[PDB]
């Protein structure tokens, strides 16, 4: 029922503006104040603004120069827009649903990377199960995602059909200026051969679309 | 009385809000505000919450009356007589009064599924009206106050009925109370060619249709019109549905009927489209038709999709009520306050204007200050011309509106 | 323009214990209307925050009733006792009573478990990979609890220096076990010049196993 997305740009260019689209679903923007909130790298969650039913506005006095959110209640929208986006400003976006004066749901969030440099793709290679293990217990096998630009990224096994025993890695920035991570899983080591695993990449700034299988020879 | 053009301020406004029953101090939000004036009396209501304005615990509904005197500076204030108060203040919603032989009667809709414009699918009609007695007699009995079930409701083709306005008129010894009318699309006829959209790039023909509702899917569409209440019948209160003329028409939004100088006007609020202010005097009365001013100069903050001064049909539903009042019907001056932002609802202006100009105003609040709700309402004491607006203002401290009370005397001289 | 403090930056804590989290705040969070509008929320790992309290005491609808909040003046503490593993990631306080809206800096609960011994994994690069003209060798460390271990790369019985970079999971929110993985990026001539390549582990479940 209640959903809120957000379609952001993923990548801002220094001093230049940010555009944030939130569209709601399951309930009508007249009925409820919206908030902007944002959370950047490691610092705590800060409180951009809110707008109300009837149109009323208010900002965190901070970003007052720069920032200003709209929204249309016959689309179900509500707008984000940012000025003079420095450094300092790269942070997820999350688009709240208020109630009496707290936070009831919250957007998936918008992860939002200010930097001159363009995006890239990312490359997906597979990190092949040892052909080592075996006598029916944990074999191993993964991707490593490499080389993409806009920090986010998303990996899921078999479009969400494997959820148990994975684990996917925080990023790591590279010396080159790109991130690396490592997505690995745990199988049964008597289904080498018998299951097919896929691996499926999504990097929305990118629109790269990947799916790789990991097999051994 | 001015009529001349100028930029030099000679409106002074004062504040008489502090004779009305507002507590600044306890912090609640103060919403759905009703001012009515007429004959030298008033009604006021509003909803007194705890907490965040649009989801709030709601406290305290009340509904009052009371006779609009002279405080002692020349200056008119409000001095309630008479307050009744539901005792279930989440139900009413959608207050409308007009005034009858001092007696003032105020047309509510009861909703258990909330407001019925949102909820509309859900709710069932149920209308019911309060009359106080503006001067109340000692346990005289049902005159000081008298609350009535509505039973019997005329709205023909219309699926649901109810009142959709802060103030109505009388005419002889029959009421008649500013109303919307739900009607489900699929009975609404409508030929897109009507739409103008000749000089507007972006817009299709069929926005129009799609804008008579709040969503381009709902069920319903909204129809402004009034809700008549003959008091010389006996028997049963019987509420009929009159629907508005199909000239120039838009959503059906909060409206306002009133008399000035013998004859009555009517207000409906742009909450479409069409942002340009719509007042007129009224034709007819029964088969409801309103003479629209062409005015050039006032609109509503619009917030996105249609913006302040936007005339191309767009599908959207956003706006504020911002009444004016006709103090000159030769030169159809009128009266009223707007708010001086395309996108945003800040900058609560009092102005004197025209059809195409305005002729003199003074800012109400600072640059910052949030307001929404305007009601102004204009009359005439110890033979000169005073206005009283209600300002919904919004104050910093707590994140509250609450409502603000000014009284403005139209100057008959414009050089001071 | 109001500061929220949070006492404990981290909170270690063994499932069935009691947790106890304090929140600070500047100045008074009392509201003209009287209530104080103090809310906890809580984030957990790869999830946007929930909110868990709101009003000083009252528990969100789907909070049960072991999470409990109680406040006087500007000292407000979150008390969570029987904690579970599910109840683990970032609690944040946040003041709604005066405009500008404000959180607290944060405080990350982390749940004690008996020690858990790693699992690891080699991982040769692949041979697609190879084509691009640079090498990547994964090692992996699996489910193991004490987070502190120690990965050292030998190549052909040479030790790494930093030609490697590692990264770490948040704590599993099952089992309460860490997982670690540690590549080695080399350029390609360097993969050929040599056969062996090896990861060595320290952890205190284990003696130093090794791997190829
Ligand atoms: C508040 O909004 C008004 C009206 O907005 C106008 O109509 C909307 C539907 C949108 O299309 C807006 O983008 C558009 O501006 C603004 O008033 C208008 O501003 C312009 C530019 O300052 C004035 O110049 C005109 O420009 C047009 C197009 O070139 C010419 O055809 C005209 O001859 C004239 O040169 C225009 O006169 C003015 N109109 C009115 C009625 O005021 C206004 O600027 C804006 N205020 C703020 C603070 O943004
Ligand atoms: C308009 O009012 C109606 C009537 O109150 C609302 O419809 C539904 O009202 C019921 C309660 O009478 C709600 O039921 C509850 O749902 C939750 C799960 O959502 C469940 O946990 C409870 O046990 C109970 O079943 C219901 O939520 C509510 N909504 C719907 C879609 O059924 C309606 O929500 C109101 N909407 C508006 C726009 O005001
Ligand atoms: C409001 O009602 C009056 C009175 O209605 C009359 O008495 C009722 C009990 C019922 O029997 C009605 O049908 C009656 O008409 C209306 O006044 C009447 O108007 C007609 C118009 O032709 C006139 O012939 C009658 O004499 C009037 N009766 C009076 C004045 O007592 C009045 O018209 C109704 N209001 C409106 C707006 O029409
Ligand atoms: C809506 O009204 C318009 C009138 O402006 C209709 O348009 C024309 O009406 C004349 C009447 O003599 C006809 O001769 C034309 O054929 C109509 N169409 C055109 C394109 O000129 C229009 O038909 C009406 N809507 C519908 C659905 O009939
Ligand atoms: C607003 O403008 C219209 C168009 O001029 C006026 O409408 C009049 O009546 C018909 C429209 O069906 C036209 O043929 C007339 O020429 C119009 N002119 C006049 C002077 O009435 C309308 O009168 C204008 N303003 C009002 C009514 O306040």
């Amino acid at each position: 029922q209640v959903q809120l997305k957000e379609s952001g740009p993923g990548l801002v260019a220094p001093s230049q503006s940010l555009s944030i689209t939130c569209t709601v679903s399951g309930f009508s923007l007249t009925s409820y104040d919206i908030s902007w909130i944002r959370q950047p790298p490691g610092k705590g969650l800060e409180w951009l603004g809110v707008i109300w039913t009837g149109g009323v506005t208010n900002y965190n006095s901070a970003f007052l120069s720069r920032l200003s959110i709209s929204k249309d209640n016959s689309k179900s929208q509500v707008f984000l827009k940012m000025n003079s986006l420095q450094t300092d400003d790269t942070a997820i976006y999350y688009c709240v649903r208020e109630g009496d004066w707290f936070f009831d749901v919250w957007g998936a969030g918008t992860t939002v990377t200010v930097s001159s440099a363009s995006t890239k793709g990312p490359s997906v290679f597979p990190l092949a199960p040892s052909s080592k293990s075996t006598s029916g217990g944990t074999a191993a096998l993964g991707c490593l995602v490499k080389d993409y630009f806009p920090e986010p990224v998303t990996v899921s096994w078999n479009s969400g059909a494997l959820t148990s025993g994975v684990h996917t890695f925080p990023a790591v920035l590279q010396s080159s200026g790109l991130y690396s991570l490592s997505s690995v899983v745990t199988v049964p080591s008597s289904s080498l051969g018998t299951q097919t695993y896929i691996c499926n990449v999504n990097h929305k700034p990118s629109n790269t679309k990947v799916d790789k299988k990991v097999e051994p020879k | 009385i001015c009529l001349q053009k100028t930029t030099s301020t000679i409106l002074k406004p004062r504040l008489i809000s502090y004779t009305l029953p507002i507590n600044t101090r306890e912090g609640v939000c103060i919403t759905d505000p009703l001012l009515a004036v007429d004959n030298g009396f008033f009604a006021y209501s509003h909803l007194e919450k705890i907490g965040s304005c649009t989801r709030g615990i709601a406290k305290q509904r009340i509904i009052g009356v009371g006779e609009v005197l002279d405080r002692g500076d020349k200056v008119p204030s409000m001095f309630m007589t008479n307050v009744w108060t539901p005792p279930n203040p989440s139900t009413i919603h959608h207050c409308s009064s007009t005034y009858h032989e001092d007696f003032y009667y105020t047309l509510c809709a009861v909703s258990h599924v909330g407001d019925p414009i949102l909820n509309s699918t859900s709710w069932t009609e149920s209308l019911s009206l309060i009359r106080l007695a503006v001067r109340p007699k000692s346990d005289s009995g049902d005159y000081n106050q008298k609350y009535i079930a509505i039973t019997k409701v005329e709205r023909g083709k219309y699926d649901k009925v109810m009142p959709y306005g802060p103030s109505g008129i009388k005419q002889g010894d029959t009421l008649y109370f500013p109303a919307v009318g739900f009607l489900p699309r699929t009975e609404f006829q409508y030929n897109d060619s009507n739409c103008p959209i000749i000089h507007c790039k972006y817009s299709k023909a069929e926005n129009c249709r799609l804008s008579m509702g709040v969503n381009s899917k709902s069920h319903y569409i909204l129809r402004s019109g009034l809700l008549k209440y003959n008091l010389s019948l006996g028997g049963d209160i019987i509420l009929q549905f009159i629907e508005i003329a199909d000239n120039r028409l838009t959503i059906g939004s909060p409206s306002k009927i009133y008399n000035s100088l013998g004859q009555p006007v009517f207000y409906q609020a742009s909450y479409s489209w069409d942002t340009m202010i719509k007042l007129g005097d009224v034709d007819t009365v029964d088969p409801l038709r309103v003479q629209w001013r062409n005015n050039s100069v006032i609109s509503r903050p619009g917030q996105s999709q249609c913006p302040r001064f936007n005339v191309c049909p767009e599908v959207c539903w956003e706006g504020t009520y911002n009444d004016a009042f006709l103090i000159d019907r030769l030169n159809w001056v009128s009266a009223g306050v707007y708010l001086n932002s395309n996108q945003t609802a800040e900058n609560p202006v009092f102005a004197v204007f025209k059809d195409n100009e305005i002729l003199y105003q003074v800012p109400l609040a600072e640059d910052d200050t949030n307001a929404q709700k305007t009601i102004t309402d204009c009359f005439l004491l110890e033979n000169v011309i005073w206005c009283i607006s209600l300002v919904e203002i919004y104050d910093t401290g707590d994140n509250v509106i609450r409502p603000k009370l000014f009284a403005v005397k139209i100057p008959a001289q414009c050089s001071e | 323009d109001v500061l929220m403090t949070q006492t404990p930056l981290s909170l270690p804590v063994s499932l069935g214990d009691q947790a106890s989290i304090s929140c600070r705040s500047s100045q008074s969070i009392v509201h003209s209307n009287g209530n104080t509008y103090l809310e906890w929320y809580l984030q957990k790992p790869g999830q946007s925050p929930q909110l868990l309290i709101y009003k000083v005491s009252n528990r969100f609808s789907g909070v049960p009733d072991r999470f409990s909040g109680s406040g006087s003046g500007t000292d407000f503490t979150l008390k969570i006792n029987r904690v579970e593993a599910e109840d683990l990631g970032l609690y944040y306080c946040f003041q709604a009573s005066h405009v500008p809206y404000t959180f607290g800096g944060g405080t990350k609960l982390e749940i004690k478990r008996t020690v858990a011994a790693p699992s690891v994994f080699i991982f040769p690069p692949s041979d697609e990979q190879l084509k691009s003209g640079t090498a990547s060798v994964v090692c992996l460390l699996n489910n193991f609890y004490p987070r502190e271990a120690k990965v050292q790369w030998k190549v052909d019985n040479a030790l790494q220096s930093g030609n490697s970079q590692e990264s770490v999971t948040e704590q599993d929110s099952k089992d309460s076990t860490y997982s670690l993985s540690s590549t080695l990026t080399l350029s390609k001539a360097d993969y050929e010049k040599h056969k062996l390549y090896a990861c060595e582990v320290t952890h205190q479940g284990l003696s130093s196993p090794v791997t190829k």
